[PDB]
RNA sequence: GAGUUGAAAAUAAGCAGAGAUCCGGAGAUUCCCGAAUAGGUCAACCUUUCGAACUUCUGCUGAAUCCAUGGGCAGGCAAGAGACAACCUGGCGAACUGAAACAUCUUAGUAGCCAGAGGAAAAGAAAGCAAAAGCGAUUCCCGUAGUAGCGGCGAGCGAA
RNA sequence: AUCCCGUGUGAAUCAGCAAGGACCACCUUGCAAGGCUAAAUACUCCUGGGUGACCGAUAGCGAAGUAGUACCGUGAGGGA
RNA sequence: AAGCGAGUCUUCAUAGGGCAAUUGUCACUGCUUAUGGACCCGAACCUGGGUGAUCUAUCCAUGACCAGGAUGAAGCUUGGGUGAAACUAAGUGGAGGUCCGAACCGACUGAUGUUGAAGAAUCAGCGGAUGAGUUGUGGUUAGGGGUGAAAUGCCACUCGA
RNA sequence: AGGGCCUAAGAUCAGGCCGAAAGGCGUAGUCGAUGGACAACAGGUGAAUAUUCCUGUACUACCCCUUGUUGGUCCCGAGG
RNA sequence: AGUGCCGGAAGGUCAAGGAAGUUGGUGACCUGAUGACAGGGGAGCCGGCGACCGAAGCCCCGGUGAACGGCGGCCGUACGGUCCUAAGGUAGCGAAAUUCCUUGUCGGGUAAGUUCCGACCCGCACGAAAGGCGUAACGAUCUGGGCACUGUC
RNA sequence: UACUGUUCCCUGGGAUUGGCUUUGGGCUUUUCCUGCGCAGCUUAGGUGGAAGGCGAAGAAGGCCCCCUUCCGGGGGGGCCCGAGCCAUCAGUGAGAUACCACUCUGGAAGAGCUAGAAUUCUAACCUUGUGUCAGGACCUACGGGCCAAGGGACAUUCUC
């Protein structure tokens, strides 16, 4: 599923247009990733699927601050 | 366009090259996130 | 309050003024299949150890690592599940057609599928309108008006 | 312009911020990035009560008879 | 257009010229016009969502089947013949997308049939018939698809969708 | 003969991965005979059943009792 | 040569994206003549225009034909002259499942043969892996001739 | 080899995305040189504050090496020497880097500013294990944890 569990971001609809306006539909996906994060208390790896902006939010406000807004934790 | 990442790294371990166990020098977030703060060798201001 | 034991209506035996048959409100029962749920299955059956399966509730436990998580055993009336004409909210989303052809455009965010819930639903209490004059959350009808507009400035679309 | 979104950037805090159909100045209006909320409004598988310049068995529901039956189709489905 | 107004626009800015200097409205009924299927019946199609591999195309798993009769390969043995091989006569042997031919599977020719006995048959003959063979059961593949020893053939008397 | 045993093709699939929804992949298992594993024959009878009822003679699986051994049972490592 | 494919310097062409600079809007604040607005215009905030850097691709350069494909005219006496082209068909076969003209002509087969067999070559318009030419076997294959056989006649 | 698009694929900018190190890019300041058609003591680009700088803040000439070199003759490290050298003057379209103001050409040391590199590193990221680790029991059954091995900020993935 193309959903970041933290930001709640989805893919977006887009009628991506030619020079002549002969449209289609396609999805502008989210810039997700499988990546390890570093928990403060535990001090372990956490193998998660996040957005790029999720990283920015985690580096802003420490994991547990962010992770309360998506109920599930302790893997 | 591009933007350089500048973080406010305080140290803990001696560090092979640049450290003091008390520097206030700045680096990219790739040092803190991937190398140091996993190992517990530094902290953010 | 007088005759009844469903429909077609025949028999046989009963129950009825100490009050039936009936009518209403509230309860009890409800084989098997079906969300199906002890396990299996070719729906209405077969096997059992006779069991609400599965999940969040709640009691203990104790993995790979301390804590923890997975997991196992318990108690549980035990909340959930499925169904439902239209209306409605959200997701995906056509083409024929019209443009006397056709690709922008139109058909239309319509039909369809998918998910969700109520008696309505959604909206909704100004980071709003409006003009130097004022109004005070939404929603629905009349109206402004087929006006201001947008538009291969074509077909058409069309506000406040 | 206003409203919402993928990508990347990335503010300020009422000496503030946003809107007033690019945009700047001055006025005026409001306070975004947390929530909840009856009514008037939409509809008919359906119940009760009423009405009809509605139908009367080739009509009216497909269906006035034990009809979605008989029958057809592998099946979805069609259908007296 | 600002604006002006019985006038106004046109322009050094006149003269000239254009357009003005006025007049009901609400119903009912008809006739036409417009929008909706729009006088009625009638396409081939397009798109969406479902249902089909009991027919047939390929494959898979498991079983089953192929009367009877022919031919005589490689090898092997024993002689003949070599320094030994080579080569050659007889035996043995039972190969083969081998032969002839029932069941089985097909479909070349004709005749018959043509409101048929049958929505592809009957009859007389035909090819393969131990293999790239036939076939029962239970499965797999799905329509912008599948499958195809390839004809656009087959995918439930439907197939250029 | 099937089921109460076993598995193949195939199916469904806990946890797990992936996907607007519907769902897709996939292990542990669980189903799934067309295969493996398993114990009965003759004669007799009768409107309609017979390896099923009758008569004779059989066989498989359990509960008695005589001897016993101290553990069994499942998982499990092999033969087959 | 063309196209395809493969490989290859420098040069040209070259997007998004940056980027030194130009030019406009707005405006505190100074200023200007009778006509009712006009000159500038600091900071900030807005918008445009962009010297330079910027890949692949393409042009450009080489190689490749069991890669797509293509394999000539005109004039004179086997032999020469001359033009065009990337190059002008080699072996083989040839009137053919290719041949129009056409029942080509010649020979064989028959009393007589627009079909058949062999040869010629004027190959309209065969040709070497869309293979060329041969070939024992095999064919419910096409196409000629004979024997036997008969109501096919 | 019709028009317009869509996909597969390739290529760059940006995110994921880190680190040192040397070599020779562009631009910005300090300071220093440099720059011989012809007049000819002048390897002088245009122009200018306008006539004493400088010297004993250890000098003319020279020893030998260094920078530049269109090989005409500039510029300069230290010192034997020892405190002089010299500006208009005559040749020129111009006057003397005697002091010094401002800049074109082309270059030498430092400082900043970024960018282009190649390599390696490893900690992101990718990939391997009949390597090990266990619930009541298995994983030579998918996967999970742990050490590890190989790649390596490329690659993959998102956007433009």
């Amino acid at each position: 599923r193309r959903i970041c569990p933290f930001t709640g971001k989805k893919s977006n609809k887009a009628n991506r247009v030619s020079h002549s306006n002969h449209k289609t539909k396609r999805l502008q996906f989210v810039n997700l990733q499988y990546k390890r994060v570093w928990w403060e208390a535990g001090k372990r790896f956490v193998k998660l699927r996040l957005s790029t902006k999720a990283l920015k939010t985690i580096e802003k406000n420490g994991l547990d601050a962010v992770a309360k807004k998506a109920g599930i934790d302790l893997r | 366009k591009k933007v350089k990442k500048i973080r406010k790294i305080i140290l803990k371990e001696d560090i092979p090259d640049l450290g003091k166990k008390g520097q206030l020098l700045d680096v990219r977030a790739g040092f803190l996130r991937n190398f140091l703060l996993p190992l517990g060798k530094a902290e953010v201001v």
